[PDB]
């Protein structure tokens, strides 16, 4: 049905596929609720930490290595099999 | 007239990882399951 | 080789240059509120602190630029502090947005300049006092220096950047060669060293850029 | 006229007496309560009167 | 939309000096011919 | 190598993130 | 050593109490159970299957099975020596 | 044929060093010179001497780019 | 051959800048302990200083573009 996706039944899946519509909400809805998600969670509190940043910053550090696999791969391997 | 926030957020172990993926695994890999 | 993140305007099926320099923005969110978080309270501080230091010179006029030159400050210093991630991309090293930066606004200041005060504007080339006999001579130097003042402000950020990178790597790529040969720790002892350096010589470009054109425009103004 | 004038300062104190705790409060209703910061120096990303 | 009237005095008051980029403009325009032909040269 | 002649984009996407994103969220600010 | 002490002996205590109870082979009287656990497996295998169940319970399974996949790559470390 | 006149070219391009080492000896010699004028202020003047190590640093760095700029 | 030679004088050619940053290093040696001295006059030491070090970068971006379009 409309619940979350974690909580609709596997043999439903079909059925929610059904319920998807408005979700992406014009697709960028659903950026703009996942972006509050987040925010309002790990950061807009009385007192946070540096927890809040880290996660963003392994992030694009982890995109900014799926880039370059090409190259690394292409020459940098040490030994082969 | 905005309520106010609340005190904390959530809690992060190593600060990197959070508690609710330890507390999701619990039950059956154990206390030191996702570790290994 | 090395020559391989500079010339890779990130690589991809489509190109996504202005993804890359529209991420830093997400780090700055709005108030809304009288009494806010500790994450922008230290941002507002520190925008208050520097704006009192700067912008302090100029009489009227010079007034309504304050928030171009604080816009202008901390984007370079976010996209220069970005950067030092492990396989990070910094647009900074592109001379293209450099060269798209520094034009607009000292010709913006130049001819400004012309407009309300002419007389006085045209008398600054020629240096205040009697310079002896000698006026023919230093005429056309200081007008050929006003023109050399751009290409400066560019080359400079798009040389000192890529030289501190190149360091870095080269650097990385010897304490890697030495592992096999001999156990030398001197090598890892020097990055780390000049890690600090590095990380402390982007905020220094950030303040002498936006300097340079306080003055310049405090000048004609 | 004094018990007139009187009135209107009981209702005055009144209304400052009841008051938000100034951690609901916003922007707007801190210029609501008291006079506060204008925009007559336009052109200004201040508004200080420098 | 709603974000032209949050900065339609700057933009009309102070930046119409700063809005010369044709200088800019016909300068790459310039450079990208001049490297269009040493390209095609070969 | 960074002399590519592809400057168009690179000019045109800081012209916009520098002119529209910046300036308003940092008009949002008092003192 | 002090950190020894006060990690190392916990190693021995607690870290030991918390992981031989669950990091240990099997005793040989748990095949059967597990012979009807294969049971229980082939029963919905058959017929039913996911049965329009929580995700959540099958992510719980994938992950398992991935931490069971881990050691088939251990092992390859240890024969290379 | 050409290696060794750019090799040659790169060795002697990497020479411009010594400007820069110079001048940041001096500047680092009048902030002592100066602090011990009066012991006051003595976080300003620091503030003066790092930004003028900074310039130097910066005008004497671009020297190395061109050496691997031939050697690359 | 010849573009070997364009190489190596384009290498020696950049050895010229190391005066900029040994001029720019004395001027701002001067500004720090003429500040302590008469701790008055900021502007107008400013304003020197900044008229010093723009003139005095002339001559190795002078010479910085010779190189380059010797090379090129």
């Amino acid at each position: 049905k409309d619940r979350r996706l974690l909580e609709v039944k596997l043999g439903e899946l079909p059925s929610w596929i059904l319920m998807r519509d408005f979700t992406p909400s014009g697709i960028a809805g659903a950026f703009q609720r996942g972006y509050y998600r987040y925010y309002n969670k790990y950061v807009n509190v009385k007192k946070g930490s540096v927890a809040g940043l880290s996660m963003v910053l392994a992030a694009y550090v982890v995109f900014n290595y799926c880039r370059s696999y090409k190259e690394l791969k292409h020459e940098r391997l040490r030994k082969y099999h | 007239p905005v309520p106010p926030l609340p005190e904390h957020g959530g809690k992060v172990r190593l600060g990197l990882i959070p508690e609710e993926f330890f507390q999701f695994l619990y039950p059956k890999t154990g206390v030191t399951g996702p570790y290994v | 080789n090395l020559f391989a993140s500079f010339i890779a305007p990130t690589m991809m099926g489509l190109p996504i240059v202005t993804l890359i320099i529209m991420f830093p923005s997400l780090l700055f969110p709005t108030p809304k509120r009288l009494i806010n978080n500790r994450t922008i309270s230290i941002q507002q501080w520190l925008i208050q602190l520097t704006s009192k230091q700067m912008m302090a010179i100029h009489n009227q006029k010079g007034q309504t630029w304050s928030l171009m030159l604080m816009s202008l400050i901390m984007f370079i210093g976010s996209t220069n502090i970005l950067g030092l991630l492990p396989h990070s991309f910094t647009p900074t090293t592109q001379l293209s947005m450099n060269l798209g930066m520094a034009i607009p606004l000292w010709s913006a200041t130049v001819f400004t300049g012309f407009r309300y005060k002419t007389k006085t504007s045209l008398a600054h080339f020629l240096p205040q006092g009697t310079p002896a006999l000698l006026i023919p001579m230093l005429v056309i130097i200081e007008t050929i220096s006003l023109f050399i003042q751009p290409v400066a402000l560019a080359v400079r950020l798009t040389a000192n950047i890529t030289a501190g990178h190149l360091l870095i790597h080269l650097i990385g790529g010897a304490t890697l060669a030495l592992l096999n040969i001999n156990t030398m720790t001197a090598f890892i002892t020097f990055t780390i060293l000049i890690l600090l350096t590095i990380l402390e010589f982007a905020v220094a470009l950030i303040q002498a850029y936006v300097f340079t054109l306080l003055v310049s425009l405090y000048l004609h103004d | 006229l004094s018990k007139a004038r009187i009135e209107a300062y009981e209702k005055e104190l009144e209304k400052m007496k009841n008051i938000i705790p100034f951690d609901q409060m916003t922007i707007e209703d801190l210029n609501e309560v008291f006079p506060e910061t204008k925009l007559d120096k336009k052109k200004y990303p201040y508004w200080p009167h420098r | 939309q709603f974000q032209f009237t949050g900065i339609k005095k700057y933009f009309n008051s102070y930046t119409l000096t700063g809005r010369m980029n044709c200088v800019l403009a016909t300068y790459g325009g310039i450079a990208l011919l001049v490297l269009y032909f040493k390209l095609r040269s070969k | 190598q960074l002399d590519t002649s592809t400057w168009f984009i690179t000019i045109t996407s800081m012209i916009m993130t520098l002119f529209i994103l910046f300036q308003l969220k940092i008009s949002n600010y008092s003192y | 050593v002090n950190a020894a002490v006060t990690y190392s002996k916990p190693r021995l205590a607690t870290f030991w109490h918390y992981a031989k109870v669950e990091l240990v082979p099997p005793t040989p009287a748990e095949i059967p159970t597990a012979i009807q656990s294969l049971k229980k497996i082939v029963n919905s295998a058959q017929t039913g299957s996911f049965k329009q169940l929580t995700v959540k319970e099958a992510l719980l399974n994938g992950l398992v099975a991935t931490e069971v996949l881990m050691w088939f790559y251990v092992g390859e470390i240890i024969a290379r020596a | 044929i050409d290696t060794a006149a750019k090799f040659i070219g790169a060795g002697a391009a990497t020479v411009g060093v010594a400007g820069s080492g110079a001048g940041i000896g001096t500047v680092f010699g009048s902030l002592i010179i100066g602090y011990a004028r009066n012991p006051s202020l003595k976080q300003q003047l620091f503030s003066y001497a790092i930004l003028g190590f900074a310039l130097s640093e910066a005008m004497g760095l671009f020297c190395l780019m061109v050496a691997f700029l031939i050697l690359f």
